[PDB]
């Protein structure tokens, strides 16, 4: 999973 | 300028330090908490110039680790150049709480269009080292996101190329 | 440390004397033509371009960045620049035979000589040489670079950047 | 052609 911040 | 540290071997003979060869230098790759390495303030990305009066230039990872193991006595001296590849970038959260980048395994992978990260020239293929001065190396991605969410509207991140 | 603004005028062919390169989803100066508008405002190899006419360069290809410059309306172009973000400075001292202790080719450091000043200072390979004692060496032949080093006093200060 | 310096 990638994290969009 | 570089700085000098003196480490004292623990009980096993270890110091809580992992090194990596990059461009014929030697860099700190992992520092375990409450170690002789952490007691002298070593950090991810620090450059090791000398160990016990020997220049580290051209040493392999493997060599550097052997040297540390077989070092005589209990005191190891090092000269360190503090994180030579570190850069700091300051961003500002938008009204959705976002600064504008995507990351995976502690590494920035995409910059979001029209964001503070875009405006400020944040780069991909960079590891996230600190957020508002708080070390995040070796944290889970969820923990990194958690820290970002409770920093302010002004978020300063320290990064270095991977 | 903060970005600066530059304002430049394009020639007849819409050119300002600049080649750009996409690196890590940023845009970086790669070639600055002699005596061009780009040269005049102090743009240099390794400077990062954050905006062109107020538009973010993030994620642009080099082809896109050049197209933006060429198609920009009017003569005047504004750019927002972060000065050579990857630059570092190393100072070395020549030893008793006049050597600092590295090998280079094509303006790039390829080896560090054992137990030299370069070694002591942790000079890295795979790094481009940008300046030596205030002399820009970008675009010089290796012989002229070797000559600058040769004629140098004992103290040799270089600025370098990773080859990226 | 390289230069040792």
């Amino acid at each position: 999973n990638e994290y969009k911040v | 300028d570089p700085r000098e540290v003196i480490l004292c071997k623990d009980q096993d003979g270890k110091i809580g330090l992992r090194l990596k060869s990059i461009d014929n230098g030697i860099f700190v790759q992992l520092v375990q908490a409450n170690s002789p390495a952490s007691l002298v303030g070593l950090r991810f990305g620090d450059q090791v110039l000398q160990i016990n009066g020997e220049n580290c230039a051209g040493w392999s990872s493997d060599k550097a680790h052997k040297v540390l193991k077989q070092a005589f006595g209990e005191k190891i001296t090092m000269t360190i150049r503090d994180r030579p590849f570190e850069r700091t970038i300051t961003m500002h959260k938008d009204s959705t709480g976002h600064v504008g980048f995507i990351f995976k395994n502690g590494k920035i992978t995409s910059i979001v269009k029209d964001s503070s990260a875009a405006r400020n020239g944040l780069l991909t293929e960079h590891n996230i080292c600190e957020i508002n001065g708080q070390n995040v190396i070796g944290l889970k991605d969820s923990q990194i996101a958690d820290i970002l969410s409770t920093s302010g509207t002004v978020v300063t991140i320290t990064i270095m190329p991977a």
